[PDB]
């Protein structure tokens, strides 16, 4: 419950503090001061082209080193159990995974960048 | 009504749901899937699952960024359907919404109704527990259990993570 | 094929997350335990076909205590006609479910 | 691709497939079926082509789905059962909803239609990792449910398999979409006398697994992918114009092959059952898939297609290739007719 | 091995405190006697209810109160 | 199905233990040690019934042995108890660390004036033994009777008569 | 069955006509099996933090953890089409219908 | 009487921001060897009044081809997650006492990066869309390390409450068992806040004014004013992990003193690094929390988890 | 200027020994806090467990003697009819608990914990 009212506080008075910041001053609005900024030229094109990711393959692996800290995040709870050398040696195959998965990804040239 | 609170919720998860499944466009479409699994992250938290919601507000939200990366890198185009832009988008976001406000009705109206299976109308507060679980939350400590009891789940998803790695790499070479 | 190495080999690969009923972390009971214990006791060994008409009795009040469907339907009923008996101003509520009551502890 | 890496991501397809098979819990079933799926979908891209690429994108999609629905199922028959146990599921939704999932995975008409794309798009090999190993862990499933598979669902999967599959080879010259709408015509056939006796389905699944392997391992063997170009076998290696003939009229359900041995059995065991005009149009629309099985014997076998002139270097090379069980599975899916009572071994 | 060692430690630096203490953390938790009382900690941890007994008239090591000379004891946690 | 039998109001109706939870935490480990008793026959019989409703009377034997424990706190050292869980009341998780002085003069007061001991670390997790009159349940989960299973395999495997039977395999 | 579990598996059915009925744009379905994914999560572990059966409360977490570890195969297979292609359009992918 | 304890949270930390710009210019000015503002106010403490009313009257410049939703849901996004990270954040009593509070800081981590990014999006831009995709490029290399190195010290915690980061560190500071933890952790909530070395997204010398270059004031202020605020929150988080203070449950100003004082050292800290230190390559950027911190992280993750159970002190999670 | 690399090397293991001995003793006395918290728990435990069914009782009798007159003019009724085939008690349900009192304390019971800051 104080929850919901924190952050509808939060966003009350953000959403609040631009409501005035749009009606409050004088608009003088013309079509070349919201043109777009190409440091002072017109833009060639638009920014809605392909920008190429030249880290994509990062990007496609942080998808799947997230999910590690889904199943490492438990192991300040898993220190609490009574089968304990069993957890202590899955949360070091887990680990050990991800550090074999890193090891791959780096010797196949995985980290670097294209182009 | 505030006792409808995890339908209330539900019925945001279901908005979100017709907004990035109508696809006006993955930058709308993470929109829209942002929005439903951060309501559906306040769902769960009301069963008793602080741990289980958070991740799944967390996980989603690092791949709504990956997905907006690509679809910013290679699912682009020049003029992007925000909401509007198609009628076949707006017409199936409203068909959507209307058909589920729909059976929204019908079932605040009626405390029934059935859509393949049958589902009551009365708030989901009914459905709760009468105890307490003193000093562990249980979902915490079943997920601990992963690395006690759940021994060979966590050898396949281990491998499934690093054949993933060697499997993505190998796609994404070209030759 | 169902090659049943877990039985064959003695493992307990996955026998653990199968039941509810099974041995949990820290003797955490389902709410549903003593229903699925019953209704596997009941079950055990007479095979599938003998089970689904022999032991109907103790799966419908587990699969009762899962989705409280009559529970739920006879809450319903309940409160529909006390809603409609408020409307009607035929029935008042007592002290006790309005909140005036100097609750039992 | 790097042989290590190779030798990895094969065993994990395995691993995929065992983990669905072993296992008593739904999760793990999907985990499996996960597992068999990501890792076959560089087997797909081993050439990195536009057609692999074309055909993993329609693999995934549809796998995907059939996994999206059989976790709906699984979730389905964890709240009306509360439980996790492979066995029969407990409400017909989720049955209905599993049915698909593993018809979506066999490539079963309706859902047939990425079965021709991905075996064409596809090198050989892969093509044969696909229409036997893939068949092989919804089999499972489908052998672990039957308590609760609706008949009327499966009969028409299968039946309309039958029909779909037959049809669908007959417009064809490519050789890898032939064995796909084979792929769809015998699977539909193995599902057929599911709810009957499964061991025929299982004896089917391995009658097939042998017939199916033995023609891609010609069609490797010859380095042929089409029609056009089996033809030309007669004149480089005649003794595979004869494994050829022989294995596409044992396929065809013809007698005293071995092809012959699954059809029939399940033609007894549908009859026992009080059914007598539903395996009639099983068998009647086989014929189909025997006439375009001979349509590929007149072509490779039992004429001589003209050929070129520079088949006369390759008279003075011979194959170092891997034909790997080649003669066995040869012998295997012909001559093991008077063997017919082994099928018990499969109870 | 050595000169491999001086060498890697000159190049790749991070990579050897990361291999090292990764190989602290396998071999260091089974060359420790203290391995034990973790096990032991939290297995005398009581999160439930010890659910008591009924008496048949048998059980020697069982005590009738908490106060009573026989059960398990934690004495080695609270010397240690 | 059948009618729910639940007590009247007249049959749950006993004197309360009307203190709070930081008195209740405070006074815990001699709770602990001297009604032990009553509390485990009442914890016996509330896992053995698996039914509150055939635990109220040992239930209310609870609730008779702790009040009596508080009268004879409240009789002799009702002043060091009162300061005692003041200062846990203060803390937000009640900790027993922060409040180690009040609980030393606490405990040096009930040992001499009433002879109690604190229980050590360790005792209070005991599983112990009860003494009860009362009969063990014989179905404590209102079940019926199991299903008559199937009769197992029993002979000597001979042959298959005349083979297979398989329409002319005469093995 | 209780109200949530309507709008949960409404979600699902939505997603799932999403996912089935391709808008010629790649990314915007892969999207909807992400979508797929939550609602299962969701649908799950309402079932699973509702019954108490603690044990299976490890199982949405590994549900989550697949859904990533193929929707990332999902990309690494949405570049392949969009390197030979300039778009990663669906209708591109037309080649096998021969 | 809740609403007042949230009005006394978010408005004396939305004025620690108006003269944490003050504090910036100023010690930015007197590490650069001149002096910054003392002109408007005494000694300049009216400056960050005069910023905040020049803000806000300013004509705000909604662009023509930006997607005008997105463009103004992103600066109000931006104040919303920069404020509502304060919430468990023990001073020594949080505003809202989380069971799993570091998650929530984790988790509002991830969700604030989206106003940057929907606000580099949906001012269609080429400058605005570079910057929006360094957040993408950064994010994907912070967050590889936020989580492990968050996990590892809070192995010697027993929980993910903040409020028990207290009791853990009564002894002594969560420093000295983990100052590689530690002093890679600061680097990381560098790289997070988009603070120099790692600004990278407004970088200023390769993109003009980087993901807000299109924002004119007014919704300016909204990321100027949140990006401080993340700032001020990063370094009593920061404290809060590795340099927790004396906590007198009779007496809470005295750690609030404590820690505020211990913040502010770290705050002038940040400034230090912006004031003296060349700016990254984002490609430099990856390659340092992928091949540097992130096996070392990974190690530390095995030596926090194996060095309880090694030694008997596994912390409680109650 | 400065130290040599064996020195800082030297006093880094050092703060990391000196930190790891501190750690291992107040965690250890924190285990043994949480255990003397947890047995005053359970020497609590008895008296809430007889006052908890005590209270559910008295909830249920209450619902259950106004439900009688409620459930007056409905034909075929029968008041405090059990949904289950079994006569085992079942744990009650919170909708068969609060389902006729008022929201304040519907709210209370059911999401307070949850809602609770
Ligand atoms: C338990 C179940 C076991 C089932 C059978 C498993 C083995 C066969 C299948 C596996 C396989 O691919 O084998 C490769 C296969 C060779 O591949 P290929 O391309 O078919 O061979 C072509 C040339 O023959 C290659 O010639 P080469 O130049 O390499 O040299 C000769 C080679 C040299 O090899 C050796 O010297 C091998 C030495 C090591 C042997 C293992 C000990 C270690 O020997 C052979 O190739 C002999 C013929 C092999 C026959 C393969 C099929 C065997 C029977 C399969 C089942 C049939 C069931 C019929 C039932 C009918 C009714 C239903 O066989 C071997 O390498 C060794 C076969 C050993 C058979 C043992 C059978 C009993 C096992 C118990
Ligand atoms: C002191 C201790 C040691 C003492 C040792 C003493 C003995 C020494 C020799 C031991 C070695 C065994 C020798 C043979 C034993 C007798 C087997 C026999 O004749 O069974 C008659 C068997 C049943 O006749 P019967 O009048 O009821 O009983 C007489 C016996 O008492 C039948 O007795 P049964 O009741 O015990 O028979 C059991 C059952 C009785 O039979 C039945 O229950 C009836 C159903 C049988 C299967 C029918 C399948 C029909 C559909 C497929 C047809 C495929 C195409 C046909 C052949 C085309 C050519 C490849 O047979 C089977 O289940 C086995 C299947 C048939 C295989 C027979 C053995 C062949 C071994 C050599 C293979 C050479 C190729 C053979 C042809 C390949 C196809 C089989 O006749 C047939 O089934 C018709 C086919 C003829 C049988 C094979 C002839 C063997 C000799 C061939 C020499 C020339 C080869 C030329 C090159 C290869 C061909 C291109
Ligand atoms: C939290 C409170 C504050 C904590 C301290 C932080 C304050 C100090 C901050 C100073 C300003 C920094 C501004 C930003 C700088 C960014 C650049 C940077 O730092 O790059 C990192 C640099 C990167 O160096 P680099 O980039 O030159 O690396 C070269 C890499 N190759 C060759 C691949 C190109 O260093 C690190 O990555 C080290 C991180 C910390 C290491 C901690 C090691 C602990 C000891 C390990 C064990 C050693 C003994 C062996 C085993 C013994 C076992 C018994
Ligand atoms: C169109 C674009 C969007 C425009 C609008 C944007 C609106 C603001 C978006 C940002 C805010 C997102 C909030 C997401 C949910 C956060 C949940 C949370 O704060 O959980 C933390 C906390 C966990 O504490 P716990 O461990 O449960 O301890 C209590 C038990 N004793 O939980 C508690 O302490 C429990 C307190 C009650 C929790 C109620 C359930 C959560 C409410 C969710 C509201 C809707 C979220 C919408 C997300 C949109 C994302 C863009
Ligand atoms: C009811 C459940 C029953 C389960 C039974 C399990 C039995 C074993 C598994 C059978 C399933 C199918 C096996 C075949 C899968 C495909 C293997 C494959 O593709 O291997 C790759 C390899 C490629 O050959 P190469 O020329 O080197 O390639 C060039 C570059 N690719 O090589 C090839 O492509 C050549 C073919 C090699 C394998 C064929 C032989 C095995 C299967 C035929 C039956 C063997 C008889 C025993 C088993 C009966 C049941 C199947
Ligand atoms: C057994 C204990 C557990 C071990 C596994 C767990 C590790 C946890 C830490 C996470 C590590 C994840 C990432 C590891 C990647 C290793 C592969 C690698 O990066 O190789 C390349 C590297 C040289 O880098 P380069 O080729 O230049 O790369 C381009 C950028 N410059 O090549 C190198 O730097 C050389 C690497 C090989 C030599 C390392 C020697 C370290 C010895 C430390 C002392 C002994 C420790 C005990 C273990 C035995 C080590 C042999
Ligand atoms: C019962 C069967 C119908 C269930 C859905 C009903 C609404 C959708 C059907 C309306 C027909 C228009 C349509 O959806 O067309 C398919 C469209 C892709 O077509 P496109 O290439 O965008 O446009 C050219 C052709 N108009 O693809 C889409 O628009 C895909 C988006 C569909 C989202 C559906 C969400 C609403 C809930 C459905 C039920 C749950």
């Amino acid at each position: 419950m104080n929850l919901m009212i924190t952050l509808l506080t939060n966003f009350t008075l953000a959403t609040l503090l631009v409501t005035i910041a749009f009606w409050l001053p004088q608009l003088n609005v013309y079509s070349e001061k919201t043109s777009p900024y190409e440091c002072g030229f017109d833009p060639m094109g638009s920014a809605r082209l392909p920008f190429s990711m030249k880290f994509f393959l990062v990007a496609i692996t942080f998808l799947l080193f997230d999910l590690e800290i889904a199943l490492l995040l438990p192991l300040p709870w898993a220190s609490q159990t009574t089968n304990l050398n069993t957890m202590l040696t899955m949360a070091l195959l887990l680990i050990f995974l991800l550090a074999v998965s890193l090891a791959y990804e780096w010797t196949q040239k995985g980290l670097e960048w294209t182009e | 009504m505030m006792t409808y609170i995890v339908f209330i919720l539900s019925i945001i998860f279901v908005m979100g749901f017709v907004g990035f499944s109508s696809k006006p466009s993955p930058i709308y479409g993470g929109l829209g899937l942002i929005v439903s699994g951060g309501v559906g992250c306040g769902i769960v938290l009301n069963f008793g699952g602080s741990f289980l919601g958070l991740m799944v507000f967390l996980i989603y939200l690092g791949g709504m960024m990956v997905v907006f990366g690509y679809t910013t890198a290679m699912a682009t185009e020049q003029y992007p359907e925000v909401w509007v832009s198609n009628k076949v988008v707006l017409g199936t976001f409203i068909t959507g919404l209307l058909m589920e406000f729909l059976m929204v009705y019908y079932v605040l109206k009626d405390k029934e109704v059935e859509i393949v299976f049958k589902f009551n109308g009365m708030g989901d507060w009914v459905i709760y527990d009468t105890g307490d679980s003193g000093f562990f939350s249980e979902e915490a400590m079943g997920i601990a259990a992963l690395y006690s009891y759940g021994t060979w789940l966590v050898i396949v998803t281990g491998w499934s993570l690093l054949i993933g790695v060697v499997v993505i790499m190998e796609i994404t070479r070209g030759n | 094929p169902f090659f049943d190495v877990q039985k064959k080999l003695g493992v307990d690969l996955d026998h653990w997350m199968t039941i509810q009923s099974a041995e949990q972390p820290h003797r955490i009971p389902a709410r549903c335990h003593a229903f699925e214990k019953e209704w596997i006791e009941c079950a055990h060994g007479i095979g599938s076909i003998r089970a689904e008409k022999e032991c109907k009795i103790e799966f419908e009040d587990f699969r009762e205590c899962l989705l409280r469907q009559k529970t739920m339907k006879r809450l319903n009923a309940i409160k529909r006609q006390r809603d409609k008996l408020i409307k009607e101003g035929k029935y008042t509520p007592p002290p006790h479910h309005s909140g005036q009551e100097d609750l039992r502890p | 691709m790097n042989p290590i890496i190779l030798i990895i991501i094969l065993m994990t397809v395995m691993l995929g497939t065992i983990i669905v098979m072993i296992s008593t819990h739904w999760l793990l079933i999907w985990i499996g079926f996960e597992m068999n799926m990501l890792a076959i979908i560089p087997i797909m891209m081993k050439k990195h082509n536009p057609r692999a690429t074309e055909a993993s994108t329609k693999y995934f999609l549809t796998q995907s789905t059939a996994s999206m629905l059989l976790m709906m199922a699984i979730i389905i028959n964890l709240m009306f059962s509360g439980q996790w146990t492979v066995m029969k599921l407990f409400n017909p939704m989720a049955s209905m909803l599993m049915t698909m999932a593993l018809a979506m995975k066999l490539g079963m008409a309706p859902f047939h239609f990425w079965v021709p794309e991905v075996t064409q798009g596809i090198p050989l090999s892969s093509g044969l990792i696909l229409l036997t190993w893939q068949k092989l862990a919804p089999m499972s499933v489908l052998y672990q449910i039957l308590p609760s598979i609706n008949l009327d669902l499966i009969l028409t999967l299968s039946i309309l398999s039958i029909t779909i599959g037959g049809w669908g080879g007959l417009n064809q010259t490519q050789l890898r979409k032939i064995m796909a709408y084979s792929s769809i015509a015998h699977m539909g056939w193995m599902t057929a006398v599911l709810l009957y006796n499964p061991t025929m389905t299982l004896l089917n699944l391995i009658i097939y697994i042998i017939m199916t392997s033995t023609m891609f391992t010609l069609f490797m063997a010859n380095s042929t992918t089409t029609t056009l170009s089996l033809s030309h076998t007669w004149n480089k290696a005649p003794i595979m114009t004869i494994l050829v003939l022989i294995t596409l009229l044992s396929m065809g359900g013809l007698p005293p092959l071995s092809g012959f041995m699954p059809k029939w059995m399940i033609i007894q065991e549908m009859t026992k059952n009080d059914s007598i005009i539903l395996p009639t149009l099983m068998a009647i629309t086989a014929l189909l898939n025997l006439y375009f099985y001979m349509r590929l014997t007149y072509s490779t076998a039992l004429t001589m297609f003209p050929s070129t002139n520079n088949m006369k270097m390759k008279w003075q090379f011979p194959t170092t290739k891997r034909m790997t069980l080649l003669p066995t599975m040869t012998v295997l899916s012909t001559m093991l007719l008077p063997l017919t009572p082994i099928l018990s071994i499969l109870e | 091995v050595a000169a491999f060692l001086k060498n890697v430690w000159a190049k790749e630096p991070v990579l050897v405190a990361s291999f090292a203490i990764a190989g602290l953390a396998v071999i260091l938790p089974t060359l420790s006697p203290y391995t034990k009382y973790s096990l032991m900690i939290n297995r005398a941890t009581p999160y439930n209810y010890p659910v008591p007994l009924r008496d048949d008239g048998n059980m020697p090591d069982v005590p009738s109160h908490p106060q009573d000379p026989q059960g398990p004891s934690l004495e080695w946690l609270k010397r240690l | 199905p059948g009618i729910v039998e639940l007590p009247s109001l007249e049959d749950l109706k006993v004197q309360e233990v009307k203190v709070s939870s930081s008195v209740l935490k405070a006074a815990a480990h001699h709770y602990g040690a001297q009604c032990d008793k009553p509390n485990k026959e009442f914890m016996l019989c509330r896992w053995e019934e698996k039914d509150p409703r055939r635990c109220l009377e040992e239930g209310k034997l609870v609730n008779q042995c702790a009040l009596e424990f508080f009268r004879q706190i409240k009789r002799h050292c009702a002043e060091p108890f009162t300061e005692y869980w003041t200062c846990i009341d203060y803390s937000g998780l009640q900790l027993f660390r922060r409040c180690r002085k009040e609980q030393a003069q606490f405990d040096k007061c009930v040992l001499d004036k009433l002879g109690w001991v604190r229980p050590d670390l360790g005792e209070l997790s005991k599983v112990t033994k009860v003494k009860t009159d009362r009969p063990l349940p014989e179905n404590p989960y209102h079940s019926r009777a199991r299903p008559e299973p199937n009769p197992e395999v029993e002979g000597d495997l001979k042959p298959a008569r005349h083979g297979s039977r398989l329409f002319f395999w005469t093995m | 069955m209780s109200l949530v579990y309507m709008n949960i598996m409404m979600a699902f059915t939505v997603s799932l006509t999403g996912l089935l009925m391709y808008r010629s744009h790649l990314m915007s379905s892969l999207l909807c099996l992400e979508g797929m994914m939550l609602s299962l999560f969701i649908l799950a572990t309402l079932m699973i933090l509702n019954s108490h059966f603690t044990l299976a409360s490890m199982m949405p977490i590994i549900l989550l953890v697949f859904a990533a570890c193929e929707a990332a195969l999902g990309l690494s297979l949405l570049v392949m089409v969009s390197n030979t292609y300039g778009t990663d359009y669906v209708q591109n992918l037309n080649l096998l219908q021969c | 009487m809740f609403m007042i304890n949230v009005l006394t949270l978010i408005i004396p930390i939305l004025l620690a921001v108006a003269f944490l710009t003050l504090v910036e210019r100023k010690v930015l000015g007197y590490m650069q060897f001149r002096k910054g503002p003392n002109v408007v106010g005494p000694y300049g403490l009216l400056q960050p009044i005069a910023d905040a009313i020049k803000l806000f009257i300013k004509e705000p410049l909604r662009p023509a081809t930006s997607s005008i939703s997105m463009f103004i849901l992103a600066p109000i996004l931006a104040l919303t997650l920069a404020l509502t990270m304060w919430i468990p954040l023990p001073m020594p009593y949080p505003l809202i006492n989380m069971n799993l509070g570091v998650l929530f800081m984790l988790a509002m981590s991830s969700l604030a990066v989206y106003s940057i990014l929907w606000s580099g999006w949906a001012s269609n831009s080429k400058y605005a869309l570079i910057g929006a995709l360094r957040a993408v490029a950064q994010t994907i290399s912070y967050e590889v390390t936020l989580a492990i190195i968050l996990l590892s010290v809070l192995l010697m915690n027993g929980s993910f409450t903040l409020s028990t980061l207290i009791i853990t560190q009564e002894q002594v500071w969560l420093i000295f068992p983990a100052w590689p933890l530690a002093m890679m952790w600061f680097i990381s909530t560098l790289a997070e806040t988009n603070r120099a070395p790692f600004d990278l997204t407004e970088g200023e010398s390769e993109l003009v004014s980087g993901f807000n270059v299109e924002y004119a004031a007014g919704p300016f202020a909204l990321f100027f004013m949140a990006e401080y605020a993340n700032i001020i929150m990063m370094n009593i988080f920061t404290t809060t992990l590795f340099l927790g203070a004396f906590h007198n449950p009779y007496m809470p100003e005295l750690y609030t003193i404590n820690f505020t004082i211990k913040s502010l050292l770290l705050s002038i800290t940040f400034l230090w690094i912006r004031a003296s230190y060349p700016r990254f390559r984002y490609d430099q950027l990856m390659h340092l929390l992928w091949k540097n911190f992130l096996p070392l992280t990974l190690a530390l993750c095995m030596w926090h988890v194996s060095l309880p159970i090694l030694l008997s002190s596994i912390p409680p999670q109650t | 200027r400065g130290l040599s690399g064996y020195s800082m090397f030297a006093v880094g293991i050092g703060a990391l020994l000196f930190g790891y001995w501190s750690m291992m003793r107040w965690n250890r006395e924190r285990r043994r806090l949480q255990i003397e918290d947890f047995e005053a728990r359970i020497a609590l435990m008895p008296l809430l467990q007889a006052e908890k069914d005590r209270r559910v009782l008295q909830m249920l009798r209450e619902n259950l003697e106004e439900e009688a007159t409620i459930m007056k003019d409905v034909p075929g009724w029968k008041v405090g009819e059990s949904v289950f085939h079994t006569t085992r008690w079942v744990t009650p349900m919170m909708g068969e608990l609060y389902g006729l009192r008022t929201g304040e304390e519907i709210l209370s019971s059911t999401y307070g914990f949850i809602w609770y800051t």
